[PDB]
């Protein structure tokens, strides 16, 4: 079974989200990841990419929930991404998938 | 791998495909996560090409 | 050697990637429409061929778009529209280029473009417009 | 089993259909209760695939 | 027997046909009074199938 | 005798044709004054059949 | 002497030809100044007949 | 040199094409700077010519 280890894989997670101050924001995100130790990628979770997409969406929702609307719009665009990447890394840890994370960037 | 046409449309509507090589009825779909599969067009669908171009999906014909 | 060795050609000349009109939010929620272009070269041909499946130019352009949009928005978020228009030395563009070339953590950061086989040589903004109501 | 096209339609709009496979003019129709019957298309209908998709009906192409 | 296409159109508008069996070019019409005849299509009419459906007329395809 | 398509459509809008026997590419036409002629579709036009149906003009297909 | 299809369209948009002899893909065109040429349709264009009919340009088919 | 369909439509909408040599599915495309390449039509497109004439590019056919 061949696994495309070296190639960089892309994922898009977008959705209408609720902020802290009862406000609503249209948010999109891109996540670029690699795959290592292909035995983990193949024999741990069914469709690891879909699981990672769901985890990314959950982490993005959780991060946006805490912060207010205006800071998300203008000032928090750096702490939002930093929190989202850490939350995604913590979330996909128990799954023990072969995927390693390169960059989470806020669109 | 073979993936159903309705599932492929749900996938493209959710921004999961990157490039699609169309060979008549047959379509070779490449997802954004570097997974490739093949689908088949059931009947002539005019909305298919518009949906593909609208969602910023690469479309490639063949000889 | 016939039938055993194939050859893939990667152009070392500088490639130019232009971005269509898109909206950015400044510090005072003033919406701007920005046109910008980037110039990039391949640094490590093997690494670039591995990172982008088959060495296709569009695949690398996609990643460049994804990162450049993020860095540019994060830089604009802290700035005034007057600060952007009055800027003549291209300080924000230079900072964006430096962030794209050297990422954040001879170590190479995985989120840097150096982790891929891409080197950004210049980032410039072509035109800054306003929404039709503001205009 | 052979079933005509009209009652297949108002079964589709009354969402009793789950999977439809279209090799040619014929459609292999599966109901929600896992009862399958073949249907024949009288003439090409542009609205057929749209109606099938909007009703969240599984659609399968054929080689 | 044979019947003009416009005759079939006005006939189905007034709701007295019951079963319409489509064999490609030909049409075998069944009346509400158990009268059977034959009609032919001038040229491909997309509105035909919609009109037959909206008036609750049974439509039957053929292999 | 062959009659031009533009003249044909204008004459149909004039309500002066009674029967039109359509043979695919061909049309055999009878005027209201019992004048027989023959015309041609340049390229497929459903609006043709729409205009003949709305003008109460007899339309005839054949095997 | 062959003329571009686009040029044909802005030329007929200017009300300058009279007859259009449609032979499948190719069209025999005569202007208002008795200049005759041939034009080719790239693909099937439904708006062609509507534009030609609206601007009082006569069309003739061929056997 | 082969160029995909989506980027060709992007160039057409961004006005970097002068004339299009359409030959069946194949489209021989010349940019405004006299750059030559070839694109392929994957599936029948109903709107490409609309945009082509809207952007005023010389479209030609081939015998």
């Amino acid at each position: 079974k061949p696994v495309n280890v070296e190639a960089v894989r892309e994922l898009a997670a977008s959705g209408v989200m609720l902020t802290s101050d009862e406000n609503v924001v249209r948010v999109e995100m891109n996540v670029q990841y690699r795959v290592t130790n292909p035995e983990k990628y193949l024999y741990s979770v069914t469709s690891p990419d879909d699981s990672l997409r769901q985890a990314t969406d959950s982490a993005l929702r959780g991060v946006i929930g805490k912060y207010t609307m205006d800071r998300i719009l203008t000032e928090g665009r750096t702490v939002i991404r930093s929190d989202t990447q850490r939350e995604l890394e913590e979330t996909i840890r128990p799954y023990d998938m072969g995927i390693t994370l390169l960059d989470v960037n806020f669109q | 791998r073979k993936v159903d046409y309705s599932t492929f449309l749900q996938e493209v509507n959710n921004d999961q495909v990157r490039e699609a090589r169309i060979n008549g009825r047959e379509i070779n779909v490449t997802k954004k996560d570097s997974n490739r599969y093949t689908t088949y067009i059931p009947v002539q669908d005019p909305k298919l090409l518009d949906n593909l171009l609208t969602k910023n999906v690469k479309v490639v014909g063949e000889p | 050697i016939p039938f055993i060795e194939t050859v893939k050609m990667l152009d070392a000349r500088i490639q130019t990637m232009d971005n269509q009109a898109d909206r950015f939010v400044t510090k005072e929620k003033k919406d701007l429409i920005v046109d910008s272009y980037i110039k990039w070269r391949i640094s490590d041909f093997s690494r670039y061929y591995l990172a982008t499946g088959g060495g296709d130019i569009s695949q690398a352009e996609v990643l460049l778009k994804r990162k450049f949009s993020d860095r540019l928005r994060s830089e604009i978020g802290r700035l005034d529209v007057k600060d952007i228009v009055t800027d003549s030395r291209g300080r924000l563009t230079l900072e964006v280029r430096d962030a794209l070339n050297s990422g954040s953590a001879p170590v190479i950061n995985p989120n840097s473009m150096a982790a891929l086989g891409i080197e950004v040589v210049d980032v410039r903004i072509k035109q800054i417009n306003l929404p039709t109501e503001v205009s």
